Order: C-alpha cells, then structure tokens, then sequence
C-alpha cells in the first residue's frame, strides 16, 4: 500500500488534494474555492509581513503605515498587496457564494458547509475591517465608531459593551491595539473554519454544475483540478498585478491617507466596496436597531436558503424560472451595491428601500413560491 | 454519500465501454478555431438573456434614478426637491 | 532530439536541474531587458538621464 | 449633492506618469520642489519626506545634504544636559514651516495648510486635483456666490471656498533650469512633485509591474495549455453503451 | 447510529475526546499532555489579551508593559499569569519529554509523534524566547543579540543572516517588532504541531507504563481520563496560583525590570530556568560554531532515540539497568541546568564540560549499549 | 566571584508585607513617601508613578490633588500655538528632578540615579536591598578598599562602590505622624513605598489569591473524590480466567 495512504498524516493531506475525488464536470466557478485559500495565504504572508513593521499604538499607526510605504524595502508591495488581495477575496468570496446559491449547494446533503460559509463570510467582513481600521486614516476612526457602535442596538447594556469594546470613551488608542490583536488572530480563526467547512464538505464532495450526483464519474483531485487551479492562479495574479503595480489605490478611498481627526468625519462617508451592499441595507432602514439587525440579517438569512429552496432539483442549471429570478437577485445585490455609494438623497433614499425589500424577499418569498411552481412544471412538463 | 475510490457509492454500472486516448497522442487543442467560434456563440447565446434582462432592467432602474438625482439638484429641479424634503 | 530529450529532459533529476538553470538565465536576462527597454520608453525623463546636469 | 458642494471635478490631464510603462519626468518632479520650497513651503508642511528621498530623484547627494546642512535640528543634549542643535543630515525630514497646528492656523485665518506628503493620494482626483485647484482661481466669483470671510473662490474645492489663497502667479519662481515660469507650468511642476512624494515608488512599481505582467501573461499562456494538455484524456473520452 | 458518530465534525471531535481508546493503566505522568494543552490555551488567551495592550514599537515596549502592570485592569494578572505559564509550560514539556523517554514512547510504532514532539519542543523554546524578548527588558535585548547571532556560526552568509534578522546593525526597534509578529504567531503553530503530534499518535494509541499492547484492554478517554485530567488541571492551578499570585517573580530575573540598554550587559547574565541546561552546554564548549551546534543538537539528538534504543522491550519499568541509567541522564540534564546559572569559573567550567559530555554520551553510548546488555539478560536471566 | 564583586546578600527582614494573607502597611507607604519626596526625590525619578497612584493608598484624593496643583505641567499650546504650562490634575505622572539622563548624570559626579519606580522588583532582593543598601553605609570603608573618586563604600552593593552616598540621618524628615524619623525607621519606611511602588497591586493580588487557593484546593478535593468515584468500577474490575 502506498505511503500516501499508510501514513496518517500524509493520508489526510492525500484525502484533500490528491486522491480527493471529485466530479469530472466542476467548471471555472468551481475555481474560487482555491483562489480564496490563495487569497487566504497572500494575506497571511503579506499580512504577517505587515505586522513586523506596524506600530499598533495610536499616535504611531498612520505614520507605522506611511513608514512601511517609504521606508522598508517593497514595503509598497506589501502594504497594496494586502490591501488589494483583501478587496479579490471579497470578488471571490462573493463569486464563490454566488456559485453555491446558483447551483444549489446549500442543499441537503452540503447544509453544513454551506452554515460554517456563513459564518467564514461574517469573520471574513470583521476580519477585513478590523484591518481596515488599523490605518487609523479618518475612514478607518470613523468605520471603528459605527462597528462598535452596532452593538448600542442591543438594549440596556448595549451603550456599556461599547465602551467596553472601546475601552475608551471613544475610539482611541486602546481600540486600535485591540483591533491590531483580533485583526492579526481572525484569520487563523478564518482559516479553521474554512478547514472546517471543507472537512463537513468531505462527506458529500463536491456539488458539480448539473446538480446530480457525481458518484457514477470521479476525477482525482490532483492533476486535474490542480491543473485547472493553476489557470484560475495566474488569472487571478493577471488581476492582482494590475491593481498592485498599476493602479494600487483605486480601490481605496482618498480619506483613508488623512490621519484620524476624531473631530471630524468627512462629508463622502462610504465603506469598503465589499461592505457596500449591507451598508446600504443600513441606511434604508432608519430606525436603529431596525437599521442593524437589517444588516446583520441580511448574511445570515443566507442559512435559510437550505429551507426556503422547497425544489426537488439541485441548482439552477436547469430552472430557467429561477435562474431568471437569481440574475434579478444578483443585480440588486449590485444595485443596493451602488447605492451604498451615491449620497443620501432623493431619489436613492426610496430606491435603497425597495432593493432592501426586494432582497429580504428573495430568500422569504420568492424563491419559496418559485421553487414550488418549476418542481410542479417538472413533473407537469414532462408527462 | 460518497465514497471513496472503490466504494464510491454509484449504482453497479455495467455495459459502459469507456475510452480514451494519452494526452501525449491527441491534440489539445485541436478544434479549438471551431470550438473558440462556435461553441462558445452557441453558449453564449443560450444564455443572454438571463444576464441582458436584470442587467438592463437595473441600469435602467439606476439610470433614471441618477438622471432624477442630478436634474433634483439642479436650479430647474429646486421645487421637486423642496417637495422631496 | 532524441539525444536531447535523454540528456535533459529524461530523468526528472536533470529536467528540474535544467528548470533551474534556465531559470537563473531568463532571470538575468529578463532584468537586464527590461531595464534597458524601461530606459528606452521612458529617455529623458528619469533621474540618470538629468543626471549628468549635476 | 449641489455642484457647488461637490466642487467641479478636475480635467483629466495627461501627466507623464499616466501610462503603464511611464515614470515621472524627473526634470519636472525637480523644478516641482523648487515651487514647493519658494512658495508652499511656507504654509504647509512635508513632513513624511526626508532629504535622502530627494537624492537620486531630484536631486544628488552632495545638493541634498546642502539642503539638509543649512538647517538646524534637535540634536541629542549636551555633557551638561543642555539642549543643543545641529546642522541637518540627509535622514532627517523636511522641516515644516509651523511648530504645531494650533500656530498653522493662526497664521491661516483658521484654516490649517494640510501636510502634503499625501495629498496627491488623499484627494479624489490626485495629480489633476491639485493642478486643478492651484490654477483654478477665476479671476472673478461665479455671479451669486458668498465666501465666507477669509476664503477664496475656487471651484475645485467642495463648497467652493478655500481658505489658501492663489499663490501661483507668473514669475514667483526663477526656475534653474530656464524654463518659463508661468502659473501652469509651476503648477504642472509641483503637482508632479507632490505626486512623487504621495507615491515615491511609483517609478519602481510600475517597472515591476511590467516584468510581472510579462511572466504571469507567460505563465497564464503555459497553463492553460497544459491544463488543456492533462485534461484532454477526460475531455476525449467516448462511451459505448451496451444495455445489458 | 449516534450523532456523535454520524456527523463528519463531531466524528474528528470524537475521535479525540471522547470515544478515543487509551490504554487502562496511564498512570498520572500521563497527564502532561494534557497540562500542556491547557497551558497553551493560557497562554493564547493572556498572550492574546497582552497583545491587546502591547506596544511593539522599542520606544514604547517597556513602558507598555509597564502600563499593563499598572493601569490595565487585572493587567498585573494577566502579565504574571503569562509569564508563570511560560514557566509551567516547560516544566510540564519536560515532564512530558520525561516521560515519553523513560516509557519508550519514542520506540516504534511511535517514533512519528516522537519526532514531531521534537520539533514542538524546538517551537516552544524559539516561541518562548521572542516572547521574552519582548519586554524588551535588559535580559530581553541581551537575548536577541544572542540568539539573532546563533546564525553568525552559519560560516560567510552567517553574518549577512545576522543583520537580516534584526533589520539593523544591532537589536533595535526593527527587531522588536518583528519578534512580537513572530510571537504571536508561533503559538499557532505551534498548536498546530501539536495537534499533528496527536494526529500521528492516533494511529498506535498512547503508550502505556508497562510498555505492553493495551489493544486487551481500552477505557474511553471520557470519562475515564477526562476525570483524571481534571485532577492534574486543579493541581497545576494550585501551582500555578501559588506563583501567579503570591511570588509572581520568583521565577523571573531582576534585570528584565531594567529597560533595554545596548551599551551595557548585566555582569550578571543567566536566562530562562528551562534554557539554561542548553546554556551551559554551549558555555561548556569553546569553539563558536561548537557550541551552537552543541546546543542544538541537544535536542536535535533526541531524534536518534528511536534508532539508538536496541531494546526488545519497550520502557524503563521493568528494565532495572535502564531505569539507573535514566536516573543519572536526568540529574545530569538538573545538574547542567545549575551550571547555567552559577558564574563561569573554576571549578564549574570543567565540570559543565564533564556534564555536557555525559549528556551527549546518553545517547550515543550508554543507551545502545546498556540497552544491548539488557535485551541479553533478559533472555538469559529467564531461561 | 569575590564576595566584593558580588556584593553582601541582604538580610531578609519581616516586612509587613511578607506572609501570604499580609498586606503593606499603609501607614508606613505613606511615611515613606514623604522620605522620597523629601530625600530621594533630589536625584531619583518615579516617572512610572501618577498622582492617582498615591490616592487611596497613602494620601486622600485632596491630599494627592493638592500635591499635582503644586507643580506645573506642559499644556496644550494656546491658540496662537504658543507653549503653555497648566497645574498637575491627578493623571499627571510625578515628576522627575533631571529632564535627561546627561543634566542627572552631571549633577552626580557621572553616575545615574536610577528610576526608583521599579528598583524593588529590579534588584535581587527587593525591599531587602533597598533597607540594607540605605542603612548599610558603614562609618569607615573596611581596610583595604580603594574606592574610586566620588564612590561610597556600601557592602551591599556589587563592587563595593556606590556613587550614591549615605543620605539617610537621624532627623532628616520630620514624619508628619509624629514617628521618631531614625535612619532605619526611614529607611524602612522608604523601602516599603518603593516595594509598593514596584508591585502597586500588591495586596490585590494576595487577596485574590487567597480566595484562589481556597477554592482551587475545595475544587481539587472534589475533583479527587469525583476521579476515584468514576474511576472506581475499573479499579474494583475483577477477573476470573478459564483457560479455553
Ligand atoms: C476574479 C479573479 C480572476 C480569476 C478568474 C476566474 C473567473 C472564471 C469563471 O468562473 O468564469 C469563467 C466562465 C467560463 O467557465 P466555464 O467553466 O467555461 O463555464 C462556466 C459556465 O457554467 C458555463 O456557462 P455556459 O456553458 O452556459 O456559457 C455561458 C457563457 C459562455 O461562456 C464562456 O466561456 C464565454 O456566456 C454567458 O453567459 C455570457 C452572457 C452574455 C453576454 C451578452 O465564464 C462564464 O461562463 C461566465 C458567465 C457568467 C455570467
Ligand atoms: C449578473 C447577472 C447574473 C445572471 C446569471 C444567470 C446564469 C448565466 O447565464 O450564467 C452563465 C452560467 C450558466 O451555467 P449553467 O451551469 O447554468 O449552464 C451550463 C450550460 N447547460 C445549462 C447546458 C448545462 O452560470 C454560471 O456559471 C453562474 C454562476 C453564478 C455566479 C454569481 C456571482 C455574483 C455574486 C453575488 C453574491 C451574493
Ligand atoms: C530525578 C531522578 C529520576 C529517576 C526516575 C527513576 C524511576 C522512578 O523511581 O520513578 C518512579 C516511577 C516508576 O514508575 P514505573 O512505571 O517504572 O513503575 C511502576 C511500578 N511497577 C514497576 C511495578 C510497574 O517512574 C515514573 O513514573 C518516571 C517518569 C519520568 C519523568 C522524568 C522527568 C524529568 C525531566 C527531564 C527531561 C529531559
Ligand atoms: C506574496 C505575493 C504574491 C504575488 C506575486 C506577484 C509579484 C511579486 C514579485 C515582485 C515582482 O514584481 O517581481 C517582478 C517579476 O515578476 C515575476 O516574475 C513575479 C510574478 C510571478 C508570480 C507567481 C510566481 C510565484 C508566486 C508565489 C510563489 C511563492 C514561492 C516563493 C516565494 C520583478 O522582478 P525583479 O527584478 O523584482 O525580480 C528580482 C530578481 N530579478
Ligand atoms: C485564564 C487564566 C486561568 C487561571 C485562573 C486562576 C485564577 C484566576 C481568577 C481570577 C481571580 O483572582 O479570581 C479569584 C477567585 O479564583 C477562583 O476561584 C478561580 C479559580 C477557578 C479555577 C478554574 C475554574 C474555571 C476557570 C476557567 C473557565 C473560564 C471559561 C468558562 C465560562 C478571586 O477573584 P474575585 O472572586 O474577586 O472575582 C470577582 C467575583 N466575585
Ligand atoms: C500662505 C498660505 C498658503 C500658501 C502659500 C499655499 N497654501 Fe495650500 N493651503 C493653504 C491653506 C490655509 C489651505 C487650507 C484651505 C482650506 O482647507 O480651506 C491650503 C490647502 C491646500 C491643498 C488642499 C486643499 C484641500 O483639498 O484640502 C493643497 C493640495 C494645497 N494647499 C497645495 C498648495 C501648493 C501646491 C502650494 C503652493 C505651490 C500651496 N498650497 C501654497 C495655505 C497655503
Ligand atoms: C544626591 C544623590 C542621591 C540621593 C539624595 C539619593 N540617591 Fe539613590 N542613587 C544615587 C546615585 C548617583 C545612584 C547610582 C549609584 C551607582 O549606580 O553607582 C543611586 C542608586 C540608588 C539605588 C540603586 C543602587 C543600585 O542598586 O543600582 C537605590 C535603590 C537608591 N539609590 C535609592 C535611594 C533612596 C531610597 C534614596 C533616599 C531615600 C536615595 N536613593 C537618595 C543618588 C542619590
Ligand atoms: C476563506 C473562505 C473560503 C475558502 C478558502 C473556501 C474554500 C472552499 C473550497 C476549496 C471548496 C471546495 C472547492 C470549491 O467548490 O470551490 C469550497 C466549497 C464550498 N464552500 Fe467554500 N470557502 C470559503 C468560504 C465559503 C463561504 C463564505 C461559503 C458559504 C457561504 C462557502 C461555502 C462552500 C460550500 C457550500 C462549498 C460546497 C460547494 C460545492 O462544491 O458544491 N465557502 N470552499
Ligand atoms: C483574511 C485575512 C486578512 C484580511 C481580509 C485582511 C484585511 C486587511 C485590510 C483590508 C487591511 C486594511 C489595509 C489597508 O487599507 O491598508 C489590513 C491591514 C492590516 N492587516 Fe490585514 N487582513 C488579513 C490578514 C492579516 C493577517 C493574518 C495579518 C497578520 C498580522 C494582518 C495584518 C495586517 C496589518 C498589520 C494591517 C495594517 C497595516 C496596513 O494597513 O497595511 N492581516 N488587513
Ligand atoms: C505543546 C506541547 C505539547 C502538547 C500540548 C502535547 C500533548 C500531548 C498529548 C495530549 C498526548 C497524549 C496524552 C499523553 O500521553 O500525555 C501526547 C502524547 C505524546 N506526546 Fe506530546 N505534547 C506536546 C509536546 C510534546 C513533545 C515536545 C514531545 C516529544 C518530544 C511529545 C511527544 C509525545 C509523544 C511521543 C506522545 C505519545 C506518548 C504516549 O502516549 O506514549 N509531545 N502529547
Ligand atoms: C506557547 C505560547 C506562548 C509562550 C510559551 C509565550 C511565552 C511568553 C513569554 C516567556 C513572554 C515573556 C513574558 C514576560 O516575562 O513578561 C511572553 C510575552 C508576551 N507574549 Fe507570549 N507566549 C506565548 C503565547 C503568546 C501568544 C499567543 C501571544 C499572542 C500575542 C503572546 C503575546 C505575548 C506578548 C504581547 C508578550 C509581551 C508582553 C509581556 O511580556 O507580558 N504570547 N510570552
Ligand atoms: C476539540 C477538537 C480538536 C481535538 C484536539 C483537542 C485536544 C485533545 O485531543 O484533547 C485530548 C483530551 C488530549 N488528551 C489525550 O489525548 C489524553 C490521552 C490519554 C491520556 C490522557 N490523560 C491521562 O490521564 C489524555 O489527556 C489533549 O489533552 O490534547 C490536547 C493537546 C488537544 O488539543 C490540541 O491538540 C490542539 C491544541 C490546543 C494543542
Ligand atoms: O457607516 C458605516 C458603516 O455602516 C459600515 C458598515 C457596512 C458593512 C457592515 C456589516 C455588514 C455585514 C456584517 Cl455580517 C456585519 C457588518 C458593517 C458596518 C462601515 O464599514 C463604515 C466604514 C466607515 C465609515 C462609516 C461606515
């Protein structure tokens, strides 16, 4: 027997990618599993990097970042590596979400990796702005104030868990040492529970794009898929190098190389392009606690599609009626996107409100109702 | 669900003859020309619409949202907006 | 071509071998050709190039 | 919002920079320190710059550690405890023109002259931005519009008044290098020159970036022919069936 | 079939903690893995919470130590708390180390988790060590020049080593805050080796104090040895608390109380209690590169224990010759521990070369050949 | 090495402080401040020490504000950015005597005089050292010992040769609690408020610490009772063979 197979520690590695079977129809959106663990190590690398030369203290934080943009050799790299590779894993964290809505693999039997993804999605959203706000720029104060500001909507002892999570009065120089720790701890905790979503997900293997089962046709892991990885690597590092090297800010916002003035925010206040979409959600809604729970609900009603979704047909390869409704879905998720970053006036305040409704009624509503009519037009149709 | 090589779990598959040839004796890409050309228009157009119906409803949709936001904000659009508010 | 697929190409040894060796020649190689074709497209505008004015 | 709170966006203009393959002239990122140290030097500061980041820039090492050499700075206390300066070194930054923000505003009507080590990043617009505000005071205000007292009509800036006054006027500078000093001409200089100090790395960036697109483009050309190579057995494959 | 079994995650869980088979008979030296596994879940939260409140940047390092001595709530615990556990930790991975020798948990079939524990034990002195670094104390500054310059041995890029891995000329800010990063990662991974250590483990079981099968007679871990860990957990927290809370400095040295001054070494230089048996080794030889490679191959010869052990019986509990043996080799290792700390004079230069010889001459000759020995009397002593 | 360069080891004294369940005492923290502030502050700093230190454990909070409105700290500039000093509120840290280490070291023939803030935990011997040290200056240095210029014989400390001379007599402070101020008295005294100095969480920490060992002994025995009772079906495991 070979040594890959006898040997218990070589034999796990051997079960996730090499012999790992897996169906011989993935297509490219079956890539952005591997991109984010790529995404997922060049912010470890470039992450860890970053934490040599950054001074987590407040009065030195900005200047620790303007310091490891002039000062230390390709620290430039570094710096946009991380800040950009940030902004491609929430491309492919979406791409990657989007790919299981679109083929049904939240369904039975991959409920639970589908669940651990929700929570790897709300780490990744706090992971991402726990860094962005170690900058200390006027974004990264103000994003600090609302983030921990969330948690005034619970009552009574919400406005006390603020202050303890500021430890402050205010967002100072404890919150941004405090952010430095879980920034720098949140993506080990990421990277377990992407470990462990890909361990739940062992059980069944993988969806493929037709929703049947695959048992009738596997394909080792490796070379195939690892072949077609690479594709997808250096596509991506295509994408990569043309933001780090030639365009490396225009992903981000202009406020964030001001230092933090905690006496002012600027009038342009929009967050990270990833948080867009929730951030609209939050201003649709205009009662506080409203507002929050909106936003928060907005991920994690995600684990209900395993309920809602009532089809006896995995995916949507072969639902024209529901690919239709997942495109409209799709489009306004980019919709309430772009309204996250136009300003808060007439007439986007009552179009932010209507996406908002439309989304919520995706997942409450209409995929229920449409699931039920196309398993009825299945089995009608094809008498 | 699934197995593992041996025991995958398919039903007993009998009477498929499967064949193949070494990647070193086909050609890779050969009818890529026709494949590059036709199959992918023949894809594509399989699937426009479900791309051209939401993309060009929600740019409509934003299109006349942000053509109302900037003609509101103009000395004409003074006394919609004062309604607006 | 045959002799040269069994010199460098055959055993596994000799192909990483050559991988490498020809890895440390475009290394060389590319830097030296795009510095001289970074110099080129961009004549007169950087520092080595005003330079000799001080 | 009112254009006028937004303020009008700037001109594209095409810099040397602009380009994939383009670095800064360094001609004009030099005549760009000379607007920066004879006119803005005296309201804002550059803090984030120190004298070696001009040398092989914009200038050489010998004219940078005169600059240097011709100021004072804190020097660590005498035998006696005694504070004591010294003559500047080419590790130490630029010095501003105000000891603290409360004396830069005092000496602004209010307003405080931001550093501008970063204003070419921190500003939507960078390079164009400040060529656009710097030559973007009319003559006149647009018929209607009250500045507030102590600010200045530009349109560039959201609202629409900045509290720094027009500063370039041809001839404020006598360029060393003959070049006429015209308002657009320092203004295309130091906007250049600030670009540089937002970004000092820009020239190596995008030269790496070039011999990176090269080799990924290389890479991503091999891959894909050798996952289509490892992939065509299964793309290949026939079946017959036999109904047993 | 029980959920416990049926699902994939709670199936590794488990695996491990639950329905795991040991061996009926682990007497109680049996329970330092599982000290050490709670000694490295004290040190991730305090160090986590310490990191927190830590300034990395060399200016700021001591004076933030100090903030979190004085003016952080319970800073004073949580400081001492991680620092004695530091302590404990090696106290239990000796113990543990131990105990593994002395029952032949380094014989087949379990020189795999034997080796990768070696690899832990390197981890734990290299984590332990950036992280006494860090309070960049006298002791602390001193250290890194030390240990940074352990590569100097490395002959002509040796030195070049050097420089990079300080970022400077000498220890300095640079280097300061490339140990915290380093700090607060190698516990990770150092987690997660020991993780594979019992992932390796899994395959043969825990050894146990007779040294034969116990595949006769399994218990579960719970409740069984669940219960019997709790013991150990209550009385190394009784130690613990002796030392946290009543002598929180017994353990520590005076001079890390001095901040960092690079123009003076204490007269008195004496590091860590658990470095020192290695310290007096590489005092012991004369030669530069000798004594580095003397001192790292006093762990790294633990690696050939597996090789140079020729007993058929596996252990130390009915193997009378061994067990002496054993006895000398540790009070040897003491022994080379209390020569770390005394001064370099007459007529302790000779004696730690005496011991270092000894303990070098463990592995190489006595073993294999009392070992040898031993095997003989068996078979000839019961004929 | 030599007894000489190692320095006599201290006498180990029963301070108040020593014993598990015991506590400083606070009247003697309080005494013992007045010797810094009057003796030691002169040329030693206690820069990790804020006047909200003392509230509460030695001075009321008026005592304490009253001794940090006394003295002037650096403010804020003003609004023309000009400096300003304001009086010490209770956050202010006291302050040290010398404003580097060169004035301190000037003004004590070339040795510095270390921050007492820390001295208790940085000292081999803690409250010990400080007590011998302070009261161990002999009249005449033992036969023999050349001391080098400006150096005092104290066996206590290492080499034999302090740059500190004997600064405690008899009288130098005049206690405020009516206590006969004896070189050792003070010393004593001083030595006390800088162990609480070192350790200010002291006797937190030892009240804590008892209702530890309380509980965790109560959990340990339980936990032993909990271990034979579950473990007790496989210690009373009987067997009986017969042989196949
Ligand atoms: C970010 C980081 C960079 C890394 C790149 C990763 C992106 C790769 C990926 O997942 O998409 C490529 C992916 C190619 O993947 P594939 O494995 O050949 O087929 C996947 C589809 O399921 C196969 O879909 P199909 O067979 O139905 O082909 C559909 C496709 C035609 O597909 C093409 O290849 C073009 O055409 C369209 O849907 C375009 C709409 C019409 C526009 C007017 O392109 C698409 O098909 C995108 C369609 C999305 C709408
Ligand atoms: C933008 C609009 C999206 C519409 C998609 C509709 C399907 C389509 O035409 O796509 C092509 C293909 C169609 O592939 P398919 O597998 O259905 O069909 C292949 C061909 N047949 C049917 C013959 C087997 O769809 C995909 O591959 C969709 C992947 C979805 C990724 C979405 C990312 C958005 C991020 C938001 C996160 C929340
Ligand atoms: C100090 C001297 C050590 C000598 C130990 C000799 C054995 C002995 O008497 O111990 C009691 C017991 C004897 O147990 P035993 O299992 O051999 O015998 C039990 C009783 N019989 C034989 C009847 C089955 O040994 C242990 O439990 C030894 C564990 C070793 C731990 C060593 C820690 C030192 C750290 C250094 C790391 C490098
Ligand atoms: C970590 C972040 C990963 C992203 C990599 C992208 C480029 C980073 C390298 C810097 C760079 O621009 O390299 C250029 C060449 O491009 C290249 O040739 C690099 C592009 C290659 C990308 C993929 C190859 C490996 C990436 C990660 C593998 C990890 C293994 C070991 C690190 C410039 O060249 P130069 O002159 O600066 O070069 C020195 C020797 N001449
Ligand atoms: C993390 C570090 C682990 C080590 C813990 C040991 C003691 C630390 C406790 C802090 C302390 O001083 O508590 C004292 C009591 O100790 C005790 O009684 C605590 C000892 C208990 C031992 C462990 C039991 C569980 C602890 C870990 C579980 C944490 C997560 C589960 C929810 C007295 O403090 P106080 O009484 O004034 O405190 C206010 C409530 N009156
Ligand atoms: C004597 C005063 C003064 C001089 C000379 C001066 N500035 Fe300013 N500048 C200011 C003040 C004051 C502001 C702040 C205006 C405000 O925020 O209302 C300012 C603002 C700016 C801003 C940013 C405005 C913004 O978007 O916040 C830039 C860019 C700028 N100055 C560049 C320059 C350059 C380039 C020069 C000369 C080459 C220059 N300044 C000369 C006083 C000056
Ligand atoms: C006018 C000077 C002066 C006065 C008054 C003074 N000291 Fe010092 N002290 C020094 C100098 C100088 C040293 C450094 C001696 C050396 O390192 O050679 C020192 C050293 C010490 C040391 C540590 C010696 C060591 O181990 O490094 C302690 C503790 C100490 N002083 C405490 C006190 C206390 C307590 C008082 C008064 C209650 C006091 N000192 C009064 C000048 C003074
Ligand atoms: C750090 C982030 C993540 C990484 C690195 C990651 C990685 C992967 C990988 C490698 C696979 C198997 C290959 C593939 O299908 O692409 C996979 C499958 C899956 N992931 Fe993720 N994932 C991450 C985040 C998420 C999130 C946020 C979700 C859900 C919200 C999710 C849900 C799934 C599901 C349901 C599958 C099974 C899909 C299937 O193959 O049909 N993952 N993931
Ligand atoms: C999922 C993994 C990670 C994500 C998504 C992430 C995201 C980010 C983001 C968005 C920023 C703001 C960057 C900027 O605009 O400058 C940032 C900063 C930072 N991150 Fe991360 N990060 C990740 C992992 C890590 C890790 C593992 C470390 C290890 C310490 C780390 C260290 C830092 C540091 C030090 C900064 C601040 C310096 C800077 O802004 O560049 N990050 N991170
Ligand atoms: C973070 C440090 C470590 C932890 C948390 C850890 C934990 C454990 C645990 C829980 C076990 C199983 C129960 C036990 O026998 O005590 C174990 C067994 C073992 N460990 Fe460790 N260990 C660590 C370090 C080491 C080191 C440094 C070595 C070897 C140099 C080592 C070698 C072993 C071996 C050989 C076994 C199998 C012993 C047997 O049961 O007979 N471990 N360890
Ligand atoms: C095996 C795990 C660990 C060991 C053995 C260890 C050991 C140590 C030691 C010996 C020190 C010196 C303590 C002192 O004398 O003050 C220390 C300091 C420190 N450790 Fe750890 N540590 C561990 C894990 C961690 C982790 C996970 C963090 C997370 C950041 C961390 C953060 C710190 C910090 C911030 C300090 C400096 C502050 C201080 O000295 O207390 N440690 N560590
Ligand atoms: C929770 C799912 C992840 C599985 C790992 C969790 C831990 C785990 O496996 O626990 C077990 C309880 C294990 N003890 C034993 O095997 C054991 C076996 C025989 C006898 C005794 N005692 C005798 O009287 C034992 O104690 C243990 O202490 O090992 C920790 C180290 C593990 O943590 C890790 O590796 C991860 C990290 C925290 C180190
Ligand atoms: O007002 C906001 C705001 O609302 C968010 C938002 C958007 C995304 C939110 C979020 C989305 C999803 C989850 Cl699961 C949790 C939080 C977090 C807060 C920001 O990030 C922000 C950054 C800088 C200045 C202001 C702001």
């Amino acid at each position: 027997m070979a040594l890959r197979k006898k040997n218990s520690l070589l034999n796990m590695a051997n079960s996730y990618v090499l012999d790992s079977p897996q169906p011989s129809n993935l297509n490219y959106f079956w890539n952005f599993g591997s991109l984010l663990a790529l995404c997922l190590v060049i912010q470890l690398a470039t992450g860890i990097t970053l934490a040599m030369h950054y001074t987590s203290h407040a009065s030195l934080a900005f200047d620790s970042v303007e310091h490891i943009m002039r000062d230390v050799n390709f620290g430039w790299f570094i710096r946009y590596a991380h800040a950009n590779t940030a902004s491609f894993f929430f491309i492919c964290i979406y791409a990657h979400m989007g790919r299981n809505i679109y083929y049904g693999s939240y369904k039975t039997p991959r409920v639970l990796p589908w669940s651990i993804g929700v929570i790897i999605f709300l780490l990744l959203i706090i992971t991402a702005f726990m860094g962005y706000v170690l900058v200390f720029g006027q974004m990264s104060l103000w994003g600090a104030t609302v983030i921990c500001n969330l948690v005034s909507a619970i009552p009574w002892l919400g406005e006390d868990i603020v202050h303890f999570l500021w430890g402050g009065f205010s967002v100072g120089n404890p919150t941004l040492q405090r952010f430095f720790a879980l920034h720098y701890l949140m993506p080990f905790v990421l990277a377990v529970f992407a470990l462990l979503h890909l361990i739940a997900l062992h059980t069944a293997g993988s969806s493929n794009p037709l929703g049947i089962t695959s048992n009738v046709d596997k394909l080792s892991m490796h070379p195939y898929y690892s072949f077609k990885d690479l594709i997808t690597v250096f596509a991506f590092l295509l994408m990569f190098t043309l933001f780090v090297f030639f365009s490396p800010d225009k992903l981000g916002h202009p406020d964030n190389y001001i230092p933090a003035n905690p006496m002012v925010t600027p009038a342009s206040i929009v967050p990270e392009w990833y948080l867009l979409p929730f951030y609209a959600i939050l201003r649709a809604i205009p009662d506080k606690l409203g507002g929050v729970i909106a936003m928060v609900a907005a991920i994690l009603i995600l684990l209900i599609l395993p309920i809602v979704d009532r089809s006896i047909i995995r995916g949507n390869a072969f639902k024209p009626i529901s690919k239709l409704l997942f495109g409209f879905f799709i489009c306004n998720f980019l919709l309430l996107g772009v309204l996250g970053q136009v300003h808060i006036e007439p007439p986007f305040i009552v179009l932010g409100q209507i996406c908002t409704i439309f989304y919520f009624s995706y997942f409450l509503i209409l995929l229920p109702m449409v699931s039920t009519i196309e398993n009825i037009f299945f089995y009608i149709g094809s008498l | 669900y699934m197995g593992w090589w041996g025991h995958m779990g398919s039903p007993p598959q009998k009477g498929i003859a499967g064949y193949t040839i070494s990647p070193f004796a086909a050609r890779p890409f050969a009818g890529v020309v026709h494949a590059a050309i036709f199959n992918t228009f023949r894809r594509t157009k399989n699937q426009a619409l479900f791309v051209i119906l939401p993309v060009s409803f929600f740019y409509y949709v934003w299109t006349q949202a942000s053509e109302k936001n900037e003609w509101l904000y103009t000395k004409a659009g003074r006394h919609e907006l004062a309604k607006a508010l | 071509a045959t002799t040269f697929y069994n010199v460098f190409v055959k055993r596994n040894s000799a192909f990483v071998a050559t991988i490498l060796a020809s890895a440390f020649v475009f290394d060389m190689t590319f830097e030296t050709a795009i510095d001289n074709f970074w110099d080129r497209i961009n004549a007169g505008k950087q520092w080595k190039d005003i330079r000799h004015k001080y | 919002m009112t254009a006028a709170e937004h303020g009008l966006h700037p001109a594209e203009y095409p810099w040397p920079q602009n380009g994939m393959l383009s670095t800064f002239d360094h001609a004009s990122l030099r005549r760009g320190y000379q607007v920066y140290k004879e006119v803005c030097a005296a309201c804002h500061s550059l803090d984030r710059i120190a004298w070696r980041n001009l040398v092989g820039v914009t200038h050489t090492t010998d004219e940078a550690k005169a600059f240097a050499e011709e100021l004072e700075y804190d020097d660590e206390p005498d035998d006696e405890g005694n504070p004591r300066k010294r003559p500047g070194k080419l590790a130490d930054y630029i010095p501003g023109p105000y000891p603290n923000e409360q004396a830069a505003r005092a000496a602004n009507q209010g307003a405080l002259p931001p550093d501008l080590s970063l204003i070419a990043k921190a500003r939507h617009g960078g390079a164009d931005y400040i060529f656009a505000l710097l030559t973007g005071y009319p003559d006149e205000p647009p018929a209607g519009v009250v500045l507030a007292p102590g600010m200045n009509y530009n349109p560039y800036f959201p609202g629409g008044g900045i509290g720094m006054a027009r500063t370039l006027f041809d001839g404020v500078v006598e360029y060393e290098d003959g070049t006429p000093a015209t308002t657009s001409q320092m203004a295309k200089d130091v906007a250049a020159f600030l670009t540089w100090a937002a970004e000092p790395e820009h020239d190596e960036r995008k030269k790496l970036g070039l011999k990176a697109i090269i080799v990924i483009s290389a890479m991503l050309g091999l891959s894909v022919y050798i996952k289509k190579f490892k992939w065509s057995p299964i793309k290949n494959r026939k079946f017959i069936y036999n109904p047993p």
